[PDB]
């Protein structure tokens, strides 16, 4: 949204990016933090995996997309975003909107333990063995574990995942010059920050390219094996944008 | 391949 966007420019970014992401965060980091020792009991886990594949489906299928719902207000407040083509806004949230999520997801993730907030308590990966697609969640916890190696801050968080969100090399983009441009300053913004922080060296600590697209590809096969075995509960319960967005 | 709801949202104000 400028070329040749100055130090001034560049410092205004950082500042509008890190509101975004505050007005948007869905979840408050005080309040995960707070409930790390409330961890669902043996008995709890116990129900969770006596439930249905179809009821487990459903569960995360709601409660990802209320997770999607925040990403994509966030689109809609970032800087340079709304600006772009209609097509390209797609392309980006549909290719991105889930990346996003997995990356907000460390926030939500207790090292110490390998639990993950869900339903109002921290769980491990286990309490999800009635999707049955334990290799992949084990897959996602693995991933949500290197991130909190990094030990984002808040800032760190929103410049971050709004470079995953605005990622230039999406296939599909009409107007890729554009997508490039707004990029490259959001790159700006996010090493200045980290310039400033002394805290460039998380740069090369970063997901490996493909990490994220291999994670969001297998969840849509998962979500296709699933489908193939219940298509009633999918047309009848999983909110429309979920099947948008990933069916 | 269906995107109607995600422009909807896109430009609800
Ligand atoms: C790992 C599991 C299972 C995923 C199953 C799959 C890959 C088949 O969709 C998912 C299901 C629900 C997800 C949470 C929904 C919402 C949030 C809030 C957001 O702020 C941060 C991420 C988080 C905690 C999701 C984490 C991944 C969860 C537990």
């Amino acid at each position: 949204e400028a070329p040749y966007a100055s130090l001034t420019e560049i410092e205004h970014l950082v500042q509008s990016v890190c509101k975004s992401y505050r007005e948007t965060c869905q979840l408050r980091l005080e309040d995960l933090l707070r409930q790390r020792s409330n961890i669902f009991s043996r008995e709890e886990v116990t129900g969770y995996q006596r439930k249905s594949m179809w009821e487990m489906w459903e569960r995360c299928a709601h409660h990802l997309t209320e997770a999607i719902q925040y990403v994509v207000e966030f689109a809609k407040r970032l800087s340079g975003f709304m600006e772009l083509c209609q097509n390209d806004q797609i392309v980006l949230l549909k290719a991105g909107a889930m990346e996003v999520v997995l990356v907000r997801m460390c926030r939500a993730y207790n090292a110490d333990n390998r639990t993950v907030f869900f339903e109002g308590k921290y769980g491990g990966m286990e309490l999800f063995r009635a999707l049955g697609c334990s290799e992949l969640i084990s897959s996602i916890f693995d991933f949500s574990h290197s991130l909190s190696a990094l030990h984002f801050s808040e800032d760190e968080i929103a410049l971050y995942t709004a470079l995953v969100l605005i990622n230039a090399h999406r296939p599909g983009l009409q107007e890729k010059r554009k997508v490039e441009q707004l990029q490259y300053n959001l790159e700006l913004a996010f090493h200045h920050h980290l310039c400033k922080t002394h805290r460039q060296s998380i740069l090369a600590k970063l997901p490996p390219k493909g990490k994220l697209r291999s994670l969001c590809s297998q969840h849509v096969e998962r979500l296709q094996i699933f489908q193939h075995l219940h298509p009633i509960v999918v047309q009848a319960a999983f909110p429309p944008l979920y099947k948008e967005l990933f069916s | 391949e269906k995107h109607k709801i995600l422009h909807r949202l896109l430009q609800d104000s």
